[PDB]
């Protein structure tokens, strides 16, 4: 994902999420940050895994 | 040579305790105006530390 | 056993050109007065001439 804007205040207030962690950065101040490029991965996997 | 020598380690103690202030000593980054843009509190207050 | 959607992200941090930004109004600037500047998230204080 690049070239683009992206918004992550309403994130987590668009649905429910099981878990939503963040490390390294606090999802509160994700609304004030540039980055180069962002990259986006995805999968099924179990609850307890 | 022997006045020279005073100069020479005042300015030479001076950069290296001045390059110290680009060193992480352990933590995310070694400026600390950009570790309080993407850390909240609770979890910034060791890392600054 | 439940399966569950995932999805990871990660955000590159390198030194290159901003792409990928948050929600955020750019305002004009001012010169010979020292302003809390965030120019692309690079916090910090000082005048800009």
């Amino acid at each position: 994902i690049s070239n683009c804007v992206a918004d992550y205040s309403v994130l987590y207030n668009s649905a429910s999420f099981s878990t939503f962690k963040c490390y390294g950065v606090s999802p509160t101040k994700l609304n004030d940050l540039c980055f180069t490029n962002v990259y986006a991965d995805s999968f099924v996997i179990r609850g307890d895994e | 040579g022997k006045l020279q020598d005073v100069v020479n380690q005042n300015a030479q103690a001076l950069n290296t305790l001045v390059k110290q202030l680009s060193s992480n000593f352990g933590a995310i980054s070694s400026v600390l105006n950009d570790i309080l843009s993407r850390l909240d509190p609770p979890e910034a207050e060791v890392q600054i530390d | 056993y439940q399966p569950y959607r995932v999805v990871v992200l990660s955000f590159e941090l390198l030194h290159a050109p901003a792409t990928v930004c948050g929600p955020k109004k750019s305002t004009n600037l001012v010169k010979n007065k020292c302003v809390n500047f965030n120019f692309n998230g690079l916090t910090g204080t000082g005048v800009l001439t």
